[PDB]
């Protein structure tokens, strides 16, 4: 089956003296009174994105040591192609990643991410290649070999079915198993209503970014929405009170972006916390939480990456 | 507390002196804004308490969690309470906050050795009730699955379930009887 | 010494062609460090390799109890 | 943090040597303020004249209405407010709305070198309400071991650590390092390991292109 968990979120930063005045040296002085809020939300937004890099770090940093799958793979009749990643292409990214990752101004920049797309993936591919060539045991103690046709028949007597039931339908369990990873590229691909959840947190964002944009261009009830005409236009002492009437408007801008931003990132730091708790109770081990981790009894789960 | 030094566009940012030098009509003009801005700055602590109190909540209710499974319960969930596998947790008080000291096992001195997935003894298959059939290059044992205890492989620690011909790897061994001595 | 990064422009750094673990982050993939002040790679950890083979398992012998 | 007119740190003191003949009265502009710390052993730096209406403030008393021929001393050189009639020296004049403030501190330890290395912070000595201008001043002396060295004051934000009992024991210039700059964002003077913003790089414009059409028919 298929969770998609959103772990992130764009790392976004404005600078308030830019955004409320520009370049203007009569908006600056009219901003220095009305206090530190300018330096408040720079604040702010600063530490939604440093939180936006312990998210991915937690997620996807639970292994110490990268592990690596054998040269040839004699998995027992399993095939974890489409899963396992394709020298070929981004060289990091298997079958599926590529399939997820193709479905998917003025005073604002954009920060850089610090672990970039092949770094998460190269932590992906530890987790798998430890978890089909150990199992439980790379994120207990020490890593342990166990061959994978018996790694399943010890997830087979977690659920309450018997060892010889596995040996003696290991082909079946095989190509039913093979089969059903093979539906999961149609099913992410042809028909994916799916990837919805981690492109809301892009939409929502581009949203909050535009109008604030747009905010630039209202009076907000002084003569123009232009600063640089209000004053070649009036005389220095008349021309304050029109500023003022701007910068108490575009500084309510800012606040409300900044505040629902909080709002937004929050939500974004629940939705790491249940991803990096799958992480280590469904790959790193195998779990009788019902429904936690897929409808049905679990056997194992293998995590793949996605844009954010 | 340093907001209330700031004139926020008013002549000047202490009450006593814009109601003293300035006539009561003017006053109200230069005290409004006073009033305008000194509310924006309670209105912004008070909204970021509420989204701070929130995280402290959710931190909360962790620790409580902690508390009921670790404490007072021994935790199969994986990397809840340490990493290794639970055997018991302490909960120790801090300033404002708790520290758990998650003791937990964790295996060391792996040594590799060759294993088969079932015995076959007499045209059946033995395969084992708890552990794993594990072999010192010449001689196979049963041993527990997290530390090496190589035992005799028995009727009492085997299952039979079937025929050699279905599972892929059976090894051939002799799997004792205990009863056929003392008969 | 200018260095250019996708984060930015890094002066004051020299780049190392080795990798280490990260101690203050940059960002990109790049980290610094005092070796001077050197911009590096992150490296994301040791690689190794269990063994695997159909054939082979290995069981602990010892444990460590660890608070 | 204190932004307010002070002598930015390691700048270039201009030095006056009064060694041969060598006289040094001449026209030092104050254009803000002026740091001046006269080392003088025998005495001979006794007084400062200021101008556009002269600020005298002459070895005996301070008048608000060329050099002093001292000898061993006639005291008749002229090209109102009046006063109480009276190592390194280190005076700080600033003229602003229109009270003359001059803060000084003497240090006893004597100068080895021409400057010494610490931080002396100085204390305020009077406040005149002149009301007046001052565009350029002038030492006024009685050449012997004389040695006054004028620095201009300048626009800057200082970060200045007070100690218990009140007396300013260090200072961060913060538009110098910028280690210092970052000192000054965290109000630390100890840094921690980290990537700290500091300010913003803006590129600023060059010239002021204004293209109109080529234009049609003038009028008749």
């Amino acid at each position: 089956t298929t969770e998609i968990l959103p772990v992130s979120m764009t790392k976004t930063s404005v600078d308030c003296t830019m955004y409320i005045c520009g370049d203007s040296t009569e908006c600056s002085n009219l901003l220095l009174q009305y206090g530190s809020f300018c330096t408040q939300l720079n604040r702010a937004l600063t530490g939604i994105a440093v939180e936006q890099d312990k998210n991915t770090q937690e997620v996807f940093a639970q292994v110490k040591q990268i592990y690596k799958t054998p040269p040839i793979k004699d998995f027992g009749g399993f095939n974890f192609s489409q899963i396992l990643p394709d020298p070929s292409k981004p060289s990091k990214r298997s079958f599926i990643e590529d399939l997820l990752f193709n479905k998917v101004f003025n005073g604002l920049t954009v920060l850089p991410p610090l672990l970039t797309d092949e770094m998460i993936a190269q932590y992906t591919s530890a987790l798998l290649a430890g978890t089909i060539t150990s199992g439980w045991t790379f994120g207990a103690g020490a890593a342990l070999q166990i061959p994978f046709a018996m790694q399943m028949a010890y997830r087979f007597n977690g659920i309450g079915v018997t060892q010889n039931v596995l040996y003696e339908n290991q082909k079946l369990i095989a190509n039913q198993f093979n089969s059903a990873i093979g539906k999961i590229q149609d099913s992410l691909s042809s028909t994916a209503s799916a990837l919805g959840k981690l492109q809301d947190v892009v939409n929502q964002n581009a949203q909050a970014l535009n109008t604030l944009v747009k905010q630039l261009s209202s009076n907000f009830g002084a003569i123009s929405s232009v600063l640089n005409d209000i004053l070649s236009r009036l005389d220095p002492p008349e021309a304050e009170v029109q500023i003022d009437r701007l910068i108490t408007g575009r500084l309510q801008s800012l606040q409300t972006y900044v505040t629902q931003q909080l709002i937004r990132a929050a939500e974004i730091r629940a939705s790491a916390n249940l991803a990096a708790t799958k992480m280590s109770e469904c790959v790193l081990g195998q779990s009788k939480r019902v429904d936690f981790c897929g409808k049905g009894y679990h056997l194992m789960s293998f995590p793949q990456s996605a844009p954010h | 507390v340093k907001q209330l030094s700031s004139n926020f566009g008013a002549i000047s940012s202490v009450l006593n002196d814009i109601l003293s030098r300035l006539d009561p009509p003017e006053a109200e003009v230069q005290i409004d804004r006073l009033i305008t801005g000194r509310l924006q700055s309670l209105q912004t602590y008070v909204t970021q308490q509420l989204i701070r109190a929130a995280e402290i909540r959710a931190s909360a209710n962790l620790a409580a969690t902690k508390m009921s499974e670790c404490v007072l319960g021994q935790s199969k969930r994986v990397d809840f309470c340490g990493k290794g596998y639970h055997l018991m947790s302490f909960p120790q008080s801090a300033p404002h906050g708790v520290v758990f000291l998650h003791v937990t096992y964790v295996p060391a001195q792996e040594k590799n050795f060759t294993t088969a997935p079932a015995i076959c003894h007499d045209g059946k298959a033995h395969f084992p009730r708890e552990g794993v059939f594990v072999s010192n290059g010449t001689h196979w044992f049963v041993t527990q699955r997290n530390f090496y205890e190589p035992q005799i492989i028995t009727t009492d620690n085997t299952f039979v379930s079937g025929n050699c011909d279905v599972v892929i790897g059976i090894v051939n061994n002799t799997v004792y009887d205990p009863l056929q001595p003392e008969l | 010494n200018v260095f250019q990064t996708r984060a930015g422009c890094l002066i004051g750094a020299e780049h190392v062609n080795n990798s280490y673990e990260c101690d203050i982050p940059i960002g990109a993939g790049i980290c610094a460090s005092y070796q001077s002040i050197i911009a590096y790679t992150m490296s994301l950890g040791a690689e190794n390799s269990v063994a695997y083979s159909n054939n082979s398992i290995a069981i602990p012998t010892n444990f460590t109890i660890s608070v | 943090s204190t932004q307010d007119l002070f002598l930015p740190f390691f700048s270039n003191v201009t030095w006056f040597h009064a060694i041969t003949k060598r006289f040094d009265n001449p026209v030092l502009p104050f254009n803000d303020g002026v740091y001046f710390a006269s080392t003088e052993k025998s005495n001979i730096i006794r007084g400062w004249i200021f101008g556009t209406l002269l600020i005298v403030n002459n070895a005996t008393n301070v008048v608000i209405k060329p050099f002093l021929g001292v000898y061993y001393w006639m005291e008749s050189e002229f090209r109102e407010y009046v006063s109480q009639p009276f190592n390194l020296r280190e005076f700080v004049f600033k003229n602003i709305d229109g009270y003359f403030k001059i803060y000084s501190k003497h240090t006893p330890i004597n100068l080895v070198r021409d400057l010494p290395q610490g931080f002396s912070a100085l204390e305020p000595l009077v406040d005149l309400p002149i009301g007046i201008n001052i565009t350029r001043f002038q030492t006024l002396l009685a050449a012997g071991a004389a040695a006054y060295y004028v620095g201009y004051l300048q626009p800057r934000t200082f970060l200045l650590k007070y100690n218990e009992n009140g007396t300013i024991t260090d200072a961060v210039d913060c538009a110098l390092d910028p280690l210092s700059e970052t000192k000054c964002t965290l109000k630390s003077f100890t840094v921690e390991k980290g990537i700290y913003q500091t300010s913003n790089f803006r590129v600023q414009p060059t010239e002021s292109i204004v293209r109109f059409p080529n234009i049609t028919n003038l009028c008749p």
